């Protein structure tokens, strides 16, 4: 459809704009809000291209997580809890929650290897509560 | 639509669910209810015992009182005062039978084994109060047994007197010391600070001591078991919101006296074809004939003795003193297990490199323990396990090539946030003195953005046939076993199993790194918070893949 080509051009300027502008940033949000459906939800292939991209995306902007996003915080919770909320959308495919659980691994990680303190503690009070949250 | 209800709601207690796991309690190879197992200790010297009504005679078993304490003690206590009653009177057992070298100790391996089953039961029921309690009460046993506190490195020649009574006991009290600090992690973050006690980590500062023997040969079990000690310490810090309580407690004296003997850890070798050998030691990670099995979580592996802890009672006789558990009748088909053990002393080297970038994160700012020597060893382990698996643990087919990648990755993780951040301490001795290691590790991921490595489908395949062959018989064994759809597959899950396998055996490789990982080994040269090199020097590693 029109998300097919989205991926894959999503990949083509990941090539193109990659270094030797940075409007990757628009990208990551349509890429964050173009997944709640269930309009081809079925075809768990082109979701898989276009967030598996979005994996290489922020394996290749780990910095894009530590650009402190409105909210008390920097990127990195922001983009792992709405990660989450699309998990729960999608919940019970096997090894799409392996690979999306991978690719939170390969993101909500980098970014606090990357950091230190700050980026470790968003991500452990927002997990630790969580689990409190549900029991 | 509405959630329905039972008429009977039959929910078993969770004492009751907790005699099924204590009187059943069972260490793996200890064929018994370990209940029962202690039912075969008497002791005859000591016919006069009693703390919390603790009867003991000559012919009459340790067990016998084990079992009538669990008993009336089920309805007498609650959930966690059972646990503290347990942990307190088989304490004062443990204690005086560990101070009465005249008789044998084989009560206190197997009465620990219950205090872990005890530990273990829950995290949240059990009560840190008791858990402080009960490693005060171990180092007070350890004391008694001041004869038998390490392990002195001919009067030890295949003869499992104490071998396999006091040392014996010492794995099962030391993997006990392990699993009680990790309960204590796992004790919600909010109410640690009543753990934090100087009694309770400066015995922990001396068992620690005594557990990383650096001159006298230091037991396997008891390594481990005292650097995961250090790992739950870790953790807990990690977790106390309130770190700076802790941390004020830990002295910086406790932190260094800690890590130094953990580099002196990370830098003993791991070496499959001889770790079952008591030959060059310090290096080395024996654990021979001398002595090897579980404890209290380790699956050390085979768990050669383990079958032997059956043996040590004579489940056929009532005995006084230990059944031979013999030393060397032991185990040795291949070493699948000398593998696993590599892979288990390279999740030792991985706690250790863990706990490091762990305190890294923390202590991002100034701090006593970031103090560049912390740099200094671990960017040695960096590119020295870099090269080791580059060099050797290349087409050796292992499980381990994937845990050596690990380590090198993670200390490249610790040494980067060191690079990004926390120069505050390094200076230009750390800086020369280890720049080769730094910067190398930087390349080492650099001359993996080369992408024309793979770029298809019939070269990395046949890669992994050659060297992941191990690795590859796993991802089968995972396509066989251990996952669900893989059985007509959306055309997705088969491509990500065949993408994530290429880069891995590539990973193994030290070519086509996850890119984040060459970018987080460009930037500490290209960022200039640390302009390692000149512009003499700079093009002298771009020369190295074109630029």
């Amino acid at each position: 459809e029109s998300h097919v080509k989205y991926l894959d051009e999503l990949i083509l300027a990941i090539k193109d704009l990659n270094s030797g502008s940075l409007k990757i940033l628009n990208t990551l949000i349509r890429n964050l809000k173009d997944q709640r459906r269930n309009n081809i939800m079925k075809n768990d292939t082109i979701f898989s291209k276009t967030v598996s991209a979005l994996a290489l995306l922020l394996e290749y902007n780990p910095f894009l997580l530590v650009m402190k996003d409105s909210n008390g915080n920097f990127e990195i919770q922001r983009l792992i809890d709405d990660f989450l909320n699309i998990s729960v959308l999608n919940y019970d495919n096997y090894h799409r929650i392996w690979f999306m659980r991978r690719k939170l691994g390969s993101w909500c990680k980098a970014c606090v290897e990357f950091y230190g303190k700050p980026a470790k503690f968003q991500l452990t009070a927002h997990f630790e509560n969580t689990m409190n949250l549900y029991e | 639509n509405m959630v329905p209800l039972n008429p009977n709601r039959i929910i078993p207690d969770e004492t009751s669910l907790f005699l099924e796991s204590i009187l059943l309690h069972q260490i793996i190879g200890a064929d018994l209810s370990t209940i029962e197992i202690l039912n075969r200790l008497k002791l005859d010297y000591i016919t006069e015992f009693k703390f919390k009504n603790f009867v003991i005679a000559k012919g009459a078993p340790i067990g016998k009182s084990i079992v009538s304490l669990l008993l009336r003690c089920k309805k007498t206590l609650t959930l966690d005062r059972f646990i503290d009653t347990l942990l307190e009177d088989i304490a004062v057992l443990i204690k005086e039978i560990s101070v009465h070298p005249n008789e044998s100790k084989l009560a206190v391996p197997f009465l620990v084994a219950l205090m872990y089953q005890i530990v273990q039961f829950r995290p949240s029921a059990t009560h840190n109060l008791a858990l402080k309690d009960c490693f005060l009460f171990i180092c007070d046993l350890i004391r008694i047994y001041h004869h038998v506190l390490k392990v002195p490195i001919h009067v030890e020649p295949q003869i499992f007197q104490y071998e396999l009574i006091d040392y014996l006991i010492i794995s099962y009290s030391f993997d006990l010391l392990e699993g009680i600090l990790r309960v204590l992690q796992s004790h919600p973050k909010q109410t640690y600070m009543e753990f934090f006690d100087e009694n309770i980590l400066k015995s922990f500062e001396f068992v620690y001591k005594l557990a990383l023997t650096i001159s006298y040969k230091p037991m396997v079990n008891v390594i481990f078991s005292a650097v995961e000690v250090v790992n739950i310490i870790t953790s807990i810090i990690l977790n106390m919101d309130n770190s700076s309580d802790l941390k004020s407690l830990i002295s910086g004296s406790w932190w260094r006296d800690c890590i130094t003997r953990l580099y002196a850890l990370l830098e003993k070798e791991i070496k499959s074809g001889d770790v079952y050998n008591e030959n060059v030691d310090t290096t080395t990670l024996h654990m021979s004939k001398y002595h090897d099995f579980f404890g209290l979580i380790r699956n050390i592996g085979d768990n050669e003795l383990g079958g032997l802890i059956s043996k040590l009672i004579y489940t056929d006789r009532l005995q006084s003193v230990p059944r031979v558990i013999s030393k060397e009748d032991i185990g040795f088909t291949a070493p699948i297990i000398g593998y696993k053990m590599e892979k288990w002393l390279l999740k030792l080297k991985d706690e250790v490199l863990n706990i490091f970038e762990n305190l890294l994160m923390i202590y991002g700012d100034d701090a006593t323990i970031v103090n560049g020597e912390m740099l200094i060893h671990s960017s040695k382990f960096l590119s020295r396990e870099q090269a080791l698996m580059i060099e050797r643990y290349v087409g050796q087919d292992s499980p381990n090539l994937d845990l050596r990648c690990h380590l090198i990755e993670h200390t490249l993780t610790i040494i980067y946030r060191l690079w990004k951040d926390h120069f505050k301490q390094l200076r230009e001795e750390q800086i020369k003195q280890v720049e080769s290691q730094l910067i190398m590790s930087l390349w080492r991921f650099l001359v993996c953005q080369t992408e024309t490595v793979t770029a298809n489908e019939r070269e990395m395949r046949d890669h992994r046939h050659l060297v992941d062959s191990l690795h590859d018989l796993t991802i089968k064994d995972q396509a066989s076993y251990y996952e669900d759809a893989f059985e007509d597959l959306p055309e997705y899950i088969e491509e990500e199993l065949k993408m994530q396998l290429n880069k891995r055996t590539g990973r193994i490789m030290q070519v086509k790194y996850d890119e984040k990982f060459q970018e987080m080994a460009r930037t500490i040269l290209e960022s200039k918070s640390f302009d390692l090199t000149t512009l003499e020097e700079a093009d002298s590693l771009y020369i190295s893949m074109g630029l």
